[PDB]
């Protein structure tokens, strides 16, 4: 079964770095694009950054450039997400998604975001 | 007397042509029967050998 599981996220003091991990079950995360997607309530959904199925390509918003950076093991079929030196503006929902696949060869600028897990929150609380 | 005079040969008819079967071809399928196609710009490039 095609599901995303999350974990780590929680509570961070802001300038603490915190790693998320996340796994996948029912496909290989090397073949497919990969989405952090934050959501925050009383907010519009907002986009972090995303991790290429080959791992080639790796870009982040403006706002998480340089400070969040995404690792991924697919010998192991994980995912790393990197949050250093948390502001407030992080407390956020956030989620992981799949995307499409080299399987059905597509244009550039990729399609993705038809299944994500169940999302883990971080919360910059002082 | 005798004389060497003449020489004579038999000659063939008919021809043939062998060579090791045809167990290994050039799987041409997939590129007319493709899943999917690829764009406009840029393309799958399949080198053949």
């Amino acid at each position: 079964q095609v599901q995303l599981v999350e974990s780590g996220g929680g509570v961070v003091q802001p300038g603490r770095s915190l790693r998320l991990s996340c796994a996948a079950s029912g496909f290989t995360l090397s073949s497919y694009g990969m989405h952090w997607v934050r959501q925050a309530p009383g907010k519009g959904l907002e986009w972090v950054a995303v991790i290429s199925y080959d791992g080639s390509n790796k870009y982040y918003v403006d706002s998480v450039k340089g400070r969040f950076t995404i690792s991924r093991d697919n010998s192991k079929n994980t995912l790393y997400l990197q949050m250093n030196s948390l502001r407030a503006e992080d407390t956020a929902v956030y989620y992981c998604a799949r995307g499409w696949a080299y399987w059905e060869l597509l244009p550039d600028y990729y399609y993705g975001m038809d299944v994500w897990g169940q999302g883990t929150t971080v919360t910059v609380s002082s | 007397g005798i004389y060497q005079t003449s020489n004579f040969r038999v000659q063939p008819t008919e021809s043939i042509v062998r060579f090791p079967n045809i167990t290994n071809l050039c799987p041409f399928d997939e590129v007319f029967n493709a899943t999917r196609f690829a764009s406009v710009y840029a393309w799958n490039r399949k080198r053949i050998s």
